[PDB]
C-alpha cells in the first residue's frame, strides 16, 4: 500500500510544490533583490549629475524582471513556478514509443493531468501509477501496467520552473542552480552600465583642463569618440557571460525532433 | 533566546598598571588622535626595547604580526587612551557602549535619561540594553545619546 | 549549509557631517609610512 | 565470514562517509574561507571611498558559493557530498552487459540503495556483494553470483561530491584535489577584481594632474577608454584558469553515450 | 637459494621504500622548501606596501602544495610517495597477454599485493616470484613458472611516487629527475608574481610625478593599461615551462588503450 | 651509461663528451641567471625616471618594459643560440626509432 494524492506518485512524478504557493514564489525567494545588483555594483553609486536623485528599486526589478526573460529565451526554459495548460498532437512513431512526449517548456516539477481527448471531449484517463516523467528533460513517457497522424489528440497540464535551491552549493535537477542566479544579475549589470556611463562626467566629454589665476584642474576619462565610459565593463561583462552561458548550456543539452 | 552579554573594552587610566603589563610583555593597543591605531609590545628576549606594529588583527596563522623598534614616548601613553589586544575587537563595536548616559522614551510619552548598565544581542545582533531605574532591555532605535 | 544572500542594506542615513581638524597636541606620535621605490642620482657617474 | 554494514561492501563499495555527516561539511572544511581569497590579494584592501569601511566575508561567501558553481559547471561534475534519488531506463545492451550504469552525477562516493521495480513495488533487490562501483567514472556493474527498453525500470539511491584532502599533496579518487581549491578561489578572485579595478582611483578617471600655488601632481592610471583598470589581472586568471581547467579536464576525460 | 621479504623479488620488483617511511618523505627533502622559491628571487622581497608585514612562508607551503598537485595533472602522474588499492577489469586479449596491467597511477616504486577475486572474495594468489614489473611505464605483467570480460576480477596494491634522487645529475626511472624539482618552482612562481606584481606602486598606476618648490620625482613602471607589472615575468616563465614541460613529456610518452 | 670528460683539444670520441654540451648547459644556466640578473638593474618594476633638486637632474631611460622584460634582450639572442645548437646537435645523434 501507499499513500499519496493520487495525481502525485512518489515513484515518477513525485510532488515538488503546491500550486497554492506558486503565486507567492518570487523574485526575492531565488535573491534577484536590488541589493544584489548593488553589492555588485560595491562602492559605485548611481545618481543624477544636475540633482541628487539615485535612481529608485522599481527601476532595478524593472530591468530584473527583463533580464531573467532575456535568459529565459538564450536559453529554452522556463524558470519561475508557473502551471501550463498543454495540447499535443498524435504521432505514430512517437504514440508507440510509450508515448513520448517533449513539453514545450522545461523543466518539470510534476504533472497534474494527461488525457485523451475526441471531438473536444476527453473520453479516456490513465491511471496515476501508469505514466512517469523526466523532470529535466521534460520527457514524459507511459508505462501501462495490470492516418499516421492526427492534431490535439492529448491534453496535457504540467508546472514549470525551478524551486529556490534549500542548500548551499547543491542543486536537484528540478532545483535552481547557482549560476541561472549570477546569470541574471550579469544581464542586468550590463543594463545599468549603460544609463551609469553617461553620468560620469557630463555628456560625451573626453578631455577637459581649466585654468583659473594659476589654478588648474585636468581630468581625462575613459569616454571616448569609439568607446563609451562603461563599455571596458561590458566587455568584460560580456566575456563572463560567453564562459558561463556556454557551460550552462551542457547542463541542459541541444534539441532535437523527429522528423 | 539571545546571546549572553558582550563586555565592553576598559582603558587603562593609570600608567604604573600599564607598563606592569608592558614589562610581562602582555600586549598593548594605543590609538592616536592624529596617525592611526597601533600596538605596543616591548621586545622578548634579553635585548629589551619597545616595539611597534600596525598589524591590528589576532595573530593567525596566515597573518603574522611584524615588529619594529620605536621610542615610545611616556606623554603618548598617558594622553591617549590604552587598551589591551585581548579586549578590543571587532567582537563589539556598540553604539552606545556601558556607563554611556541616553535618553529614552518611557511609557508615559515622557523622555528621561539614563545610563546604559548591562549589554546583550539577541541572535539577530539587536543590543539589549539594561537602563538605570528600568527593569526591562531597551532597543538602540528606540534610544537617543545626548552630547554635550 | 543554508545558501549565503546580500541581504538588505544596514547603513543609516547622516546628514551635516562636520569635517575633521587635526587636533594640536605636544605629545609624540608615529607618521605611518609608505614602503616603496626610492630615486637617487647615480653619484659615481657624476664623478664621472 | 565478513563484518560490515549490509548496504557497504569493503569490497566493490566500501563506506567512505556517513550519511549525516553530509550536512556537517562545508567549504570552511574545504578551505574555500575569505582568508584564503584575501591571502591571494597580500598587500590589497578594498574599501568604499565614501567611507572607511571595507565590505564584509558576507559577500566573500556568497562570490565563493556562486564560485565553486561554476566549476561545478565547467566541468560535468557535482563537487559538494550530497544524495541522490536517481530513477534511470532500462536498455537491453547495457542491462546484459552486466547491468552497466553511468550516474548523472559523480563522483560516486557510495552506493545505499540498488533496486528495481515496476510500479513501486520492488521487484527484485540484489544482494549487496553482488554489485560495485566505479567511483571516478561513476560506472555501476553487477557480479550475479550463486520491446528493446523502457523508461525508469530501475531506482538508484547513491551519495555524490567529495571528501576533504586528508594527506598533503595526496589525494584518492573519491577525494577532491587540490586544484579544485585553486581554480574556485582564481574565479572568486575575477569577481573580486571586477570590482576592485573601479574604486582605485574615483570611477572613469584615466588621467589627471592638478597644480595649485607651485605643487602639482600628475598621475596616469591603468584604466583606459579600451581596458579596464583590473584587466591586467583578470588575463593573467584566464590564461591560468585555462591550462588549469585544460588539464584537470585529463583527469575526468570526454563523456561518451551509444545510440 | 635467495633472501629477501616474500612479497618483494629482487628481480622483477626489488624494493625500493619501506612503507612506513612513506608518512616521514615530504616537500623539503625534494627541496620545495620556501627558501628554495626566494632564492630563484634573489634581491626581491615580497611585503605589504602600508605595513612591513612580509608573507609567511606557510603562503608559500600552501602554494607549492598547489604547484605540484597542478604539474601531477599537466602530467598524467603519481609523484609523491603513497600506496594505491587498486581494483582492476578483467578482459580476454590482456588476460591472455601474461596478464598485462596498465596503472592508473605511474611509477610503481614496488608491488606489495596480486590477487584474483571472485564474489568479492579471493580465492587464489599467485607466487611472488612469478609477476614482475615495469616502473617506468607501469606495466605489471605475469610469467608463471614451474563472456569476453567481467568487472574488478582482481585486485592490485602497489606504492606510486619517487624516490628524492640520491647522487648529483642523476636519477633512475624509478627516482626523481631535477626537471621536476624545477618544473615545480616555477609554477610557483607563477602565483607569487601576480600577488608582487600589483605591490610595486600604489594600485593600478602607470605613470607618476610630484612637482614641489620646484623639486619633482617622476617615476614610469612596466604597470600598463593592457599589461600588468609582473606580466613580463610571467610570460618569461611561461616560455621555460613550454620547451621544459614538452621535453619532460617525451620522458614519459603518449598513453594508448586498446577497443 | 655517461660521457667521459674531453681528453685532447678539439677532438673528441664517440665515447666522450663533446665540447657542445659544456656551451649548451652553460647557456641554459644563463637564462635562469639572467632572470634574475634583470630584475635588479635598476630597482623594481621601473622603467623611466627623471629627478631635479636645487639646478641638477638626472633622467634615465632603462630597457625595462611594460612589454619586456630587461633581461629580455639576452634570453632571446641565447635561445636563437640554443635552437641553432641544439637543432644542430640533434644530428649528431639523429632521430630515434621502434618497429612495431
Amino acid at each position: 500500500s501507499l499513500n499519496y494524492e493520487y495525481p502525485y506518485h512518489p515513484s515518477g512524478n513525485p510532488k515538488h510544490i503546491d500550486v497554492s504557493e506558486i503565486d507567492n514564489l518570487t523574485l526575492a525567494d531565488y535573491g534577484w533583490s536590488p541589493d544584489a545588483v548593488k553589492a555588485y555594483m560595491f562602492g559605485i553609486v548611481v545618481q543624477n549629475p544636475d540633482t541628487g536623485q539615485p535612481m529608485g528599486d522599481e527601476f532595478y526589478n524593472h530591468i530584473l524582471e527583463r533580464a531573467v526573460g532575456k535568459a529565459e529565451r538564450a536559453l529554452d526554459i522556463s524558470i519561475l513556478p508557473d502551471t501550463q495548460h498543454e495540447m499535443r498532437d498524435y504521432h505514430e512513431t512517437e504514440f508507440n514509443s510509450y508515448m513520448f512526449v517533449h513539453a514545450y517548456r522545461k523543466p518539470i516539477l510534476q504533472v497534474e493531468n494527461l488525457q485523451l481527448q475526441f471531438n473536444g471531449r476527453p473520453i479516456y484517463k490513465y491511471p496515476a501509477n501508469w505514466w512517469k516523467v523526466e523532470h529535466l528533460a521534460g520527457h514524459v513517457q507511459l508505462f501501462p501496467t495490470a492516418a499516421t497522424f492526427a492534431p490535439q489528440m492529448i491534453r496535457l497540464e504540467y508546472v514549470s520552473g525551478m524551486l529556490p535551491r534549500k542548500k548551499a552549493g547543491r542543486n536537484k535537477p528540478w532545483e535552481m542552480p547557482p549560476e541561472l542566479e549570477q546569470l541574471v544579475i550579469k544581464y542586468a549589470l550590463k543594463e545599468i552600465y549603460q544609463v551609469w556611463g553617461n553620468l560620469i562626467i557630463g555628456a560625451g566629454i573626453a578631455n577637459k583642463t581649466l585654468e583659473v589665476d594659476g589654478i588648474t584642474e585636468t581630468i581625462g576619462t575613459t569616454q571616448s569618440a569609439m568607446y563609451g565610459g562603461a563599455s571596458a565593463q561590458i566587455l568584460q561583462i560580456n566575456e563572463d557571460i560567453k564562459e558561463l552561458l556556454d557551460g550552462l548550456r551542457a547542463y541542459f543539452g541541444y534539441n532535437m525532433i523527429g522528423l | 533566546i539571545s546571546l549572553n552579554p558582550i563586555q565592553d573594552a576598559k582603558p587603562i587610566d593609570d600608567i604604573v598598571d600599564i607598563m606592569t603589563y608592558l614589562k610581562n610583555g602582555k600586549v598593548l593597543r594605543v590609538k592616536q588622535d592624529n596617525q592611526g591605531d597601533i600596538l605596543v609590545r616591548m621586545s622578548p628576549g634579553k635585548h629589551k626595547f619597545t616595539e611597534v606594529s600596525r598589524d591590528l588583527d589576532k595573530e593567525s596563522f596566515y597573518y603574522k604580526r611584524h615588529w619594529v623598534l620605536y621610542n615610545v614616548s611616556v606623554n603618548s601613553l598617558i594622553t591617549f587612551d590604552v587598551y589591551l589586544d585581548e579586549e578590543y575587537s571587532e567582537t563589539t563595536k556598540v553604539k552606545y557602549p556601558k556607563d554611556t548616559i541616553v535618553e529614552y522614551t518611557r511609557e508615559d510619552q515622557e523622555k528621561d535619561v539614563a545610563m546604559i548598565k548591562e549589554i546583550l544581542t539577541d541572535n539577530n545582533g539587536n543590543y539589549f540594553y539594561a537602563l538605570i531605574g528600568e527593569t526591562m532591555l531597551f532597543d538602540e532605535n528606540k534610544l537617543n545619546k545626548v552630547k554635550d | 549549509e543554508k545558501p549565503y544572500m546580500i541581504g538588505a542594506n544596514s547603513n543609516p542615513n547622516v546628514i551635516n557631517k562636520s569635517t575633521t581638524y587635526t587636533t594640536t597636541t605636544q605629545a609624540d606620535e608615529q607618521d605611518k609610512p609608505k614602503y616603496t621605490t626610492r630615486l637617487e642620482f647615480d653619484t659615481i657617474d657624476m664623478i664621472r
